[PDB]
């Protein structure tokens, strides 16, 4: 869980090949829906990353 | 005479006019809105529409 | 809590480092941003590992497994 009311489970895990990078070769540690943001209004989780 | 004839009549419910939702037994956009938090917390705000040409009313949430 | 060897994210090894990091902090009284940088933390991810430690073994070292109270 984050410190905004947004919890969820783990449902897959992936290996650094399969993970999308960046022209920098960063690697995401997780990766969430964006369906999960406009319903709950949780803007201060986008101002606090 | 005339002041006892205006105190007898009833409250009007004048809700607020608006013209974007389609109403959908006389397709006349004069449909009056009323929006609330309502359902749980867990899903965003409940909004309900009537309209005031036919008497229609329906939910979007 | 010792530092991490690693870098969770990129595979890098940041764990060495610590303890010329913290020599530029007070001896050469630097900030935080060019003292991570001089260590060739580029990235922001072992930035992230560096920046954010809390070092919990200096408290643990003043104590034994024996005989806590509450």
């Amino acid at each position: 869980a984050s410190r905004h009311g947004q919890k969820g489970t783990i449902g897959i895990t992936y290996r650094r090949e399969d993970m999308p990078f960046t022209a920098e070769g960063i690697v995401p540690d997780l990766i969430i829906n964006p369906h999960a943001i406009p319903s709950r209004m949780t803007v201060a989780h986008l101002i606090e990353c | 005479a005339k002041q006892n004839l205006y105190n007898a009549q009833g409250a009007t419910i004048e809700r607020s006019v608006t013209d974007r939702f389609t109403c959908g037994k006389c397709k006349e956009k004069k449909v009056s809105y009323y929006q609330l938090q309502t359902r749980s917390a867990d899903e965003p705000l409940t909004t309900f529409c009537t309209c005031e040409a036919c008497g229609n009313r329906w939910k979007f949430s | 809590m010792i530092v991490p060897v690693r870098c969770f994210s990129c595979g890098k090894v940041v764990g060495d480092k610590w303890e010329s990091y913290l020599n530029l902090l007070q001896e050469d009284e630097l900030d935080e941003g060019t003292a991570l940088s001089r260590l060739g933390l580029k990235r922001y991810c072992c930035r992230r590992m560096i920046l954010t430690h809390v070092d919990l073994i200096e408290k643990f070292l003043r104590y034994n497994p024996l005989e806590k109270r509450d």
